């Protein structure tokens, strides 16, 4: 059985109703169906049990509903404590979980700052060379970056790293690494990082040369 | 009412982790193992049950698992892949049983317990200026930072101008490399007019290799 | 021997049952043969004294398939006393429901369906609790009779 959230990402202001929906790629025949949530860094806590029945000390604004293939969570009103990672889990054949639904605060869409910052001298006389790439207080959380070395697009050799949402302005961070020997970076002249998001008309490139 | 786990642990590839549950009168049925990966969802490792002596392991685990009871969880054979904090479970009421095991709903969970596969030993990190420049984007707002790479085990922590400077901070999670050591980026958004008469210091602190650095992040 | 228990258990209405059987205030059919994968739990014949049925095939041989096969079934008419007396048996089917079988009341005087041996008392075993509730309260009397020729110790839960 594989369980579907919808979905990735729900954006919410405080006060709002939040509804999740868990799709099952086959009937869970008599409804086994858990609805957990995961704040950042700690354990899952188990909100709802056989789809429709809640767990002792929950809450009473989550509720669970659904029959079938298709299941549903609902917050009737999300409080601050809300915002987290839920997952659905279905316990009547071998256990499976979905992948998670993030509930985070909804705001203004904000396009990323954008900044790159080529390797350091002393990182070059370490023997290796990284590029990095800024994504800074952007929203939503959805963004794509893609690196360019001489017009030649790089797959596979960079990582990235996002913050949490920031407790003050609701945006996001983004942070990507691009790995590169010592060697491969002198050959090559043109840097570039070019950035896709919803707050951009158009992808924003930043570049630099070696010099 | 978090239920007790044994400390975390770091094992070479190959190795054999030895995890424990410890329960807080108590009623529960089986014995559950959850893992998470780092920055993945729930998977299910396998399942015992102790009144029947039956158990159930996933098709990843099942080569390498078992799960016996005070509860026990071991892994053997052990992979990059099998980095994760794993969590067991001891629910109490069954709902759905077919022969000779019973399924219900994850009730009574332990804290957790991480376990990370590196065959790397303690190392201090090396940090590179993310220096700032004539790059200002918006507003006349400049990026500058700190690159904490190559250090083990987890966590660092850096600050800036020693704590005076934490508006505008974004310190990224930590990123496992593909040597196995970590890497980490810690940036600051500051006035573009402020980079020739402030000084911004990072200051980064490994404490498993007992490793303070603070690097002055300077233009050009 | 543990196996010979069935435990086609599904609890769909979320009333917690089966947890009973690891470890209250809403308080005939022939006994021929019955599928295993319906019953969930012990099956419990009564002669005069209670019996425990195990998992078997239609010939009588026991299985160990904890009653999952769809051979898997429950001779309750094996058990049956030759001599004719009364006779009953009871189990929880897949949803936490108590099912019963025997021989029809002739009269008021004459035995229930399940363990009811008299419309006020019943044979006490120990799952009676689990299959019947409502019957916690009421008394226990030791039973001593001689029925086709066997002694039958055993007690009486009655009002
Ligand atoms: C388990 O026992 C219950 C006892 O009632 C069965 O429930 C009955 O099912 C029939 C199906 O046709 C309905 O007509 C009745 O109304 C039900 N009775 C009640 C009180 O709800 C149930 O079907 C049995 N389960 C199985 C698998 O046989
Ligand atoms: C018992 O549950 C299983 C799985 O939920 C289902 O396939 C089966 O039909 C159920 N039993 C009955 C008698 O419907
Ligand atoms: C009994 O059940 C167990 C677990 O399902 C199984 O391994 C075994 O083969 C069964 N039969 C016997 C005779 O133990
Ligand atoms: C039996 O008595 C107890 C009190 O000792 C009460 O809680 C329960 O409801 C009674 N049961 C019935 C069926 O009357």
């Amino acid at each position: 059985l594989t369980l579907t959230q919808s979905p990735g990402t729900l954006s919410l202001s405080p006060g709002k109703r939040a509804t999740l929906s868990c799709r099952a790629s086959q009937s869970v025949s008599g409804s086994y169906l858990a609805w957990y949530q995961q704040k950042p860094g700690q354990a899952p806590r188990l909100l709802i049990y056989g789809a429709s029945n809640r767990a002792t000390g929950i809450p009473h604004r989550f509720s669970g509903s659904g029959s079938g293939t298709d299941f549903t969570l609902t917050i009737s009103r999300l409080e601050p404590e809300d915002f987290a990672v839920y997952y659905c889990q279905q316990y009547g054949s071998s256990p499976t979980f979905g992948q998670g639904t993030r509930v985070d605060i909804k705001r203004t869409v904000a396009a990323p700052s954008v900044f790159i910052f080529p390797p350091s001298d002393e990182q070059l006389k370490s023997g290796t060379a990284s590029v990095v790439c800024l994504l800074n207080n952007f929203y939503p959380r959805e963004a794509k970056v893609q690196w360019k070395v001489d017009n030649a697009l790089q797959s596979g050799n960079s990582q990235e790293s996002v913050t949490e949402q920031d407790s003050k302005d609701s945006t996001y961070s983004l942070s990507s690494t691009l790995t590169l020997s010592k060697a491969d970076y002198e050959k090559h002249k043109v840097y570039a990082c070019e950035v896709t998001h919803q707050g951009l008309s158009s992808p924003v490139t930043k570049s630099f040369n070696r010099g | 009412q978090l239920l007790e786990q044994s400390g975390a642990e770091v094992k070479t590839p190959g190795s054999s982790v030895r995890v424990s549950c410890r329960p807080p009168n108590f009623n529960s049925y089986s014995i559950n193992w959850v893992r998470q990966a780092p920055g993945h969802g729930l998977e299910w490792v396998g399942t015992f049950i102790p009144m029947f002596g039956t158990s159930k392991y996933a098709q990843k685990f099942q080569g390498r698992v078992t799960i016996t009871a005070t509860a026990y969880m071991d892994l053997n054979s052990l992979r990059s892949d099998d980095t994760a904090f794993y969590y067991c479970v001891r629910p109490e009421t069954p709902r759905y049983c077919s022969g000779g095991f019973c399924y219900g709903e994850f009730d009574n969970w332990g804290q957790g317990t991480l376990v990370t596969v590196s065959s790397a030993s303690t190392k201090g990190p090396s940090v590179f200026p993310l220096a700032p420049s004539s790059k200002s984007t918006s507003g006349g707002t400049a990026a500058l930072g700190c690159l904490v790479k190559d250090y083990f085990p987890e966590p660092v922590t850096v600050s800036w101008n020693s704590g005076a400077l934490t508006s505008g901070v974004h310190t990224f999670p930590a990123v496992l490399q593909s040597s196995g050591l970590y890497s980490l980026s810690s940036v600051v958004t500051v006035p573009s007019s402020s980079l020739g008469t402030q000084t911004y210091i990072c200051n980064v602190n490994h404490k498993p290799s007992n490793t303070k650095v603070d690097k002055k992040v300077e233009p050009k | 021997h543990i196996n010979r228990t069935a435990l086609n258990c599904n609890d769909s209405l979320q009333t917690g049952f089966i947890t009973s059987l690891f470890y209250s205030s809403g308080c005939p059919r022939p006994c021929d043969v019955v599928s295993a994968r319906t019953v969930c739990g012990p099956v419990y014949c009564f002669t005069p004294s209670p019996v425990v049925v195990g998992t078997t095939d239609k010939l009588g041989i026991p299985t160990y398939n904890w009653g999952e096969n769809e051979t898997d079934v429950f001779m309750l008419e094996s058990l049956r006393p030759p001599t004719g007396g009364w006779f009953g048996c009871t189990w929880m089917n897949s949803t936490g429901f108590t099912k019963t079988c025997g021989a029809p009341p002739g009269g008021p005087t004459d035995g229930g369906s399940g363990p009811w041996i008299t419309p006020r008392c019943l044979v006490d075993y120990p799952y009676r609790l689990w299959h019947y509730p409502c019957t916690v309260n009421f008394t226990l009397h030791k039973v001593r009779m001689f029925v086709g020729g066997i002694e039958h110790r055993f007690d009486a839960a009655c009002n």
